[PDB]
């Protein structure tokens, strides 16, 4: 489950990430 | 994958005007907005197919498109159809934005179980100002009429609503999209018909037909997308 909790915060930075990139 | 990982901040860095603020203030974050995990569409067997492509291509776009830079789920295209399947499982668990590519393989995934439903992918080779643009997105056909699904930067490069008549209406459709924003149409790849069946030992054909949209000329361009939706009645 060190997997899964680690999974769960990367997709959150993921999308984090891509709302900024829709800047264009 | 950790090395991806870090590859995905640094191309982050360069490209956007403020590179290194970006990152930092996002993987340093403790609280972030949760992102809910979209819900897998399942159907009724009283619902129509329609209704149905729209519930696909709402799932479709609620992962959103990948505008970080680094794709998450590679696709072989050449793998069997089972491969892609298994692969197409996984998105849906990772829940992560895609691109045009991955919403193909997603909606065959999210329609083999429309034995009704033609899926058939058809991909575009644009010109614009020098450089060159590949796209791809799923054709369907319904009772008779065609329609598509995939994942654009463009609106209207992707979702059509299978209500043209015929293949090259269709087609000609994504043209205009093109035409719109100032690309031009070099090049039109329709695949054939993919298999229902998520354990299908066969690779999709991406290029079962290559249609050069210059060198044809409007008509014949016309016949040449008819006679590939004639070849997908195999």
């Amino acid at each position: 489950s060190a997997q899964q909790e680690l999974k769960q915060r990367q997709r959150a930075e993921i999308y984090a990430l891509n709302r900024v990139m829709t800047e264009l | 994958d950790e090395a991806t990982w870090e590859r995905m901040w640094k191309h982050v860095a360069k490209i956007h005007p403020d590179g290194e603020k970006v990152a930092q203030r996002i993987r340093g974050a403790t609280d972030l907005p949760k992102i809910p995990i979209p819900s897998v569409p399942t159907f009724q067997p009283s619902t129509p197919v329609p209704e149905r492509l729209e519930a696909v291509q709402r799932y479709i776009r609620e992962l959103q498109y990948n505008h970080t830079g680094t794709q998450f789920f590679e696709i072989k295209k050449s793998r069997p159809l089972t491969g892609l399947m298994d692969l197409a499982k996984e998105m849906t668990k990772e829940a992560l934005p895609i691109k045009c590519l991955e919403a193909v393989i997603l909606g065959i995934y999210l329609t083999n179980s429309m034995p009704t439903l033609e899926r058939f992918p058809i991909s575009f080779k644009t010109y614009f100002s020098g450089n060159y643009f590949r796209h791809i997105v799923l054709g369907v056909n319904f009772a008779g009429r065609y329609g598509a699904l995939g994942m654009s930067r463009r609106e209207d490069l992707m979702y059509k609503p299978p209500a043209f008549r015929t293949l090259s209406e269709l087609v000609l459709d994504f043209e205009a999209a093109y035409g719109r924003c100032w690309h031009v149409l070099k090049k039109v790849k329709l695949g054939q018909s993919v298999s229902h069946d998520p354990h299908s030992v066969e690779q999709i054909e991406w290029k079962h037909s290559v249609l050069d949209v210059e060198r044809l000329g409007r008509d014949d361009f016309r016949k040449e997308l008819e006679r590939h939706a004639r070849d997908m009645r195999l």
